[PDB]
């Protein structure tokens, strides 16, 4: 991992809102597949995403069917019961990403960036060469160098 | 039917047999259990 | 829909293991009902479309089997290639999946050649008639056809009939090291040592029963050695001394170890030997390594006034060419000789280099497909470059092009590692083949990329279309019942 | 026909390490050549900087030169070959005409009748075929003689 | 043991001298070999094969379509 | 030849056949890749 500076988290929904822009941009997509697929894992929580997302692009440009008024609000209930269905399925899409993609790192004796969580090897955030001194959330002083996770050999 | 008919009226357009013309469809469909009331705790 | 009805046809191979549940598969690898005759008229059967390609030896495969897809066996795979395999070969074998192979005519004819050279002597006037008096062929061709894929299979045909090999997986790892050693007891040449050290190891577990038996007609009888170890009898077993220390002592023993292995492969006359290089074009010109500016020979006292410039510049000396690598020595040496008509090469080249088009900007981190290639960028003609007799290979035709699309599809999906119960989301198996070979131009690593991608299709209707098609039938149905 | 970068981003509120974003002048753009660019921290406006860093032009100018550099670089390691000055006499019978110096005339085709088009340009000749011209002084050749497949030989390929 | 080069079915037979009746014509591209004749026709007779299997799995594919 | 014991058959009159076959095989071996524009040659490939 190139990327190593402290960052800045945003919540899932607005990282998902970025639609074809980021969250859903093939590009990025298709290199989450291979990442499952090379180990030997489904994805199909990849794949509900897709094809959510896939039908999404192609209907963005039309206006929502005419709504007629009902007492009831069984229609507006069921289209929001919909939407946060789909909304839901892609939360678990985007967990699954930073899941496997956090352990496949522990795997690649790859160092994360800073003040990130690597299940069996960094439990607090790992943090190496912050522009703050301490680590920032145990607010502990950081070795230096850099600390390591990884034994020597390569 | 008239052979012109069959040139010009027999694709797909929003009169013969529209694609869904309105945007918020349902993409994806399955068989699912329903999830507990109220999932979610309210936080913070 | 049959699901709960189906049994499972009992496992013989690793390959029929890698089936998934039915759960899974159930539409994208649809089912059917056989009746045959047992005991009354039918006993319904519920058997599968298709089913993983069959698990062959090398023996088995024949000429009628050219354009098909066969598969290995996981222990096979273990047994027959502890190196590695070749360059991207692996991308298609994760750990669930079946282990597949397109056996393609070029395929063939090295089988057969190969299945020749287990009795050499015998046929000597055959093989050298089909290599026209060269030691072995180069086989070349565009970047992401067969080639590395197809040093596999010979390796694959070479080992299973028990003929001593060599296997370089990839010469990137001597050629465009981590680092490079000048060699110990070779003045004036180099090693890789982390190549060097890994080859040694891997050879030796390779072909450990036929290395067992060689006995050393020239290495020392003397080799320097820790109390508690033994002097090796074998060239497996100088093999292992080459190996097994303890860093640094690994380095030097190694250049040594090579030197002599090397010299032990050109003095045996009698016995095949079959050296297969997946990227020889690597081996043919520089390495990437410079020789070291002479001002770090000759020692110092201070920066200030040596007239020297190491510190302050950097400059570039002349490269060392692959031919002053200890272990491209050894080899050249068996090439370039004559009176060696015991050994066999059958290499291969890479084009796997970064792309440059006349401009180059600098590559986005994050995006970059080519992070892992070489930096090469100057023409490779195995004609000029190489004593080997020239093999070329080409795109998949379409009857390959098919078989091995259709592998990748159906076994990934019964294998569990595709659209499984989504399989009504993606086109159908023609329109994907159509549409793939559209977009890869029937280039084997871009049909491979190309399926992956296929995930992300904005553009495709069929299902679509033919949803809308099967509803209106079922209301029309509907409305005839009523 | 490169995917690389060839352009510095504009400047804009600070762009700050994230999904989807990172800084303007972070370590992995422009191969970490950034590093000449860089006003590390919270900067004080009024009191500190380096006007040029900021400068939309200046930057853009710099970045340009380093991609210039990385043109160069790959086409020189791209030339297997070094030119040499021979007597015209010694030369093969297709430089033997007039050569218009580049960009003067229409790129030139080799030789339209033998039926090869290429560039003459381009064109590279093997230090082997040239041998007797380049090193008359020798007596014995020094590098050997190419040696070359014959195409009407039955071998693997022709499946015999 | 061994198999036979030689056309194992009828089909196999009849586009193998369909085959030899283009080589005779010389027509571009067909190959002059008899051995790439056959491997040619082999492939060719396993790609019909295919075919067939593609149209079967999705006759049998439509029945259980979604909607 | 070498499985049948060495019970005589008159083992000469086998190993006359032996010969012969062996002879004409390869005969029409190589007669496959040099006759008929070489049209049969991969029988020569396979069997030599
Ligand atoms: N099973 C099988 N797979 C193949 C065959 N040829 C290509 N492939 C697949 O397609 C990919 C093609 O990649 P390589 O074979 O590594 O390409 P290459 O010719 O070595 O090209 P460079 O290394 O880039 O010069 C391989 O990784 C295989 O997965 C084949 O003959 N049989
Ligand atoms: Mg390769």
């Amino acid at each position: 991992n190139t990327f190593l500076t402290s960052s800045v988290a945003t919540p899932p929904i607005s990282v998902i809102r970025t639609g074809p822009k980021w969250w859903a941009d093939p590009e990025r997509m298709v290199r989450q597949k291979l990442m499952y697929f090379t180990l030997g894992v489904d994805q199909l929580p990849l794949r509900r995403t897709a094809v959510i997302q896939r039908d999404l692009q192609r209907f963005h440009m039309c206006k929502p069917p005419p709504r007629v008024g009902d007492s009831t609000g069984y229609k507006r209930s069921r289209a929001a019961q919909l939407n946060t269905w789909y909304r839901r399925i892609q939360y678990q899409e985007y967990h699954m990403q930073h899941l496997f993609t956090r352990h496949v790192w522990g795997l690649l004796r790859v160092y994360p960036g800073n003040t990130t969580k690597i299940q069996g090897k960094a439990d607090d955030g790992y943090v190496g060469y912050d522009s703050v001194p301490f680590h920032r959330y145990n607010r502990a002083p950081l070795p230096f160098p850099a600390r390591e996770l990884y034994e020597r050999r390569k | 039917t008239t052979a012109e008919h069959k040139q010009q009226d027999q694709f797909y357009s929003p009169e013969n047999q529209p694609i869904s013309l309105h945007r918020n469809n349902i993409s994806y469909m399955e068989d699912v259990g329903r999830s507990v009331k109220n999932p979610t705790v309210p936080g913070l | 829909s049959l699901a709960a009805m189906y049994m499972r046809p009992p496992v013989t191979c690793y390959t029929d293991a890698c089936e998934a549940p039915v759960a899974m598969w159930d539409g994208a690898i649809p089912l059917k009902e056989t009746r045959k005759l047992k005991n009354g008229v039918p006993v319904r059967t519920v058997s599968r479309t298709y089913s993983h390609p069959p698990q062959l030896t090398p023996t088995q495969l024949s000429f009628n089997d050219i354009n098909s897809m066969y598969c290995v066996g996981n222990d096979e795979l273990i047994q027959f290639f502890p190196e590695g395999l070749g360059g991207r070969v692996f991308q298609t074998m994760p750990p669930g999946h079946p282990r597949g192979f397109l056996y393609r005519k070029e395929t063939h004819l090295l089988n057969l050649f190969v299945d020749k050279v287990q009795h050499w002597h015998t046929k000597r006037s055959v093989l050298s008639s089909l290599t026209n008096g060269r030691t072995g062929f180069i086989v070349d061709g565009p970047t992401g056809c067969g080639k590395s894929a197809l040093m596999c299979q010979v390796v694959h045909f070479a080992r299973s009939r028990n003929i001593v090999t060599l296997y370089v997986p990839d010469a990137k790892v001597w050629t465009h090291g981590e680092w490079c050693w000048p060699s110990t007891i070779l003045p004036g040449f180099f090693d890789a040592p982390d190549a060097a050290r890994s080859f040694l190891k891997y050879f030796a577990v390779a072909n450990r029963a036929t290395l067992t038996s060689w006995k050393l007609r020239c290495t020392p009888k003397d080799l320097p050695t820790e109390q508690g170890e033994r002097q090796p009898q074998n060239l497996y077993e100088l093999c292992e001394w080459g190996h097994r220390a303890v860093a640094p002592a690994s380095i030097d023993r190694q250049s040594v170890c090579v030197k002599f292995l090397m010299d032990e492969l050109s003095e045996e006359k009698k016995l095949p030997v079959v050296i297969v290089v997946d990227g020889w074009n690597l081996f043919s010109h520089e390495t990437h390594f410079r020789y070291p500016h002479p001002d770090f020979l000759r020692g110092l006292a201070s920066f200030n006034e040596s007239s020297t410039d190491i510190d302050l510049y950097p400059q570039e000396l002349p490269r060392i060419p692959a031919s002053r690598l200890s272990f491209v020595r050894g080899l050249n040496k068996m090439i370039l000789s004559g009176d060696d008509p015991n050994k066999f090469f059958i290499t291969c080249t890479t084009r796997d280099f970064k792309p440059f088009d006349g401009i180059s900007g600098f590559p986005n981190v994050e995006t970059d497909r080519f992070a892992n290639s070489l930096d090469e960028y100057a023409p490779y003609d195995p004609e000029k470059d190489s004593h080997f007799h020239p093999i070329q290979i080409g795109n998949f035709d379409e009857y390959e092009y098919r078989s091995f699309l259709r592998f990748l599809i159906n076994s990934g999906e019964l294998a569990g590692l595709g659209w499984g119960p989504l399989w009504h989301a993606s086109s159908d198996f023609e329109r994907k083949l159509y549409k793939i070979g559209f977009l890869s131009g029937r280039n084997p690593q871009g049909v491979v990329d190309h399926y992956h991608q296929e995930l992300v299709w904005r553009y495709d209707y069929q299902r679509t279309r033919q949803k809308q098609y099967l509803l209106k039938r079922r209301m029309e149905g509907m409305s005839r019942g009523a | 026909v490169s995917t690389g970068e060839f352009d510095h981003p504009p400047f804009q509120f600070r762009q700050r390490h994230t999904f989807n974003t990172t800084p303007l002048h972070d370590a992995n753009r422009f191969g970490g050549r950034t590093a000449y660019l860089r006003e590390i921290g919270p900067v004080n406006i009024k009191k500190q900087g380096r006007r040029f860093k900021k400068d939309p032009r200046t930057v853009q100018f710099n970045v340009d030169v380093w991609c210039a550099q990385q043109t160069l670089r790959k086409r020189w390691k791209q030339r297997d070959w070094e030119v040499i000055e021979i007597p015209f006499r010694l030369v093969p019978r297709e430089q033997q005409r007039v050569i218009p110096e580049l960009y003067t005339d229409i790129p030139q085709m080799t030789d339209p009748a033998r039926n090869d088009f290429s560039n003459i340009r381009n064109k590279v000749y093997d230090r082997e075929e040239l041998q007797g011209v380049l090193f008359p002084a020798a007596g014995a050749m020094l590098y050997p003689p190419l040696q070359r497949v014959d195409k009407q030989a039955m071998t693997l390929d022709k499946y015999l | 043991m061994q198999k036979l080069l030689s056309p194992r079915t009828a089909r196999h037979a009849r586009l193998f001298r369909l085959a030899g009746k283009l080589a005779d014509s010389g027509s571009p591209g067909v190959p002059k070999s008899d051995g790439e004749r056959l491997v040619w026709v082999n492939s060719h007779v396993r790609r019909d094969k295919d075919i067939s299997l593609s149209q079967e799995e999705e006759r049998i594919r439509e029945l259980m379509m979604p909607l | 030849m070498q499985g049948g014991g060495a019970r005589g058959t008159e083992r000469e009159v086998v190993e006359r056949l032996f010969r012969d076959v062996v002879a004409l095989r390869e005969e029409l071996i190589e007669e496959s890749r040099t006759r008929f524009g070489g049209r049969m040659r991969v029988l020569w490939l396979q069997e030599a």
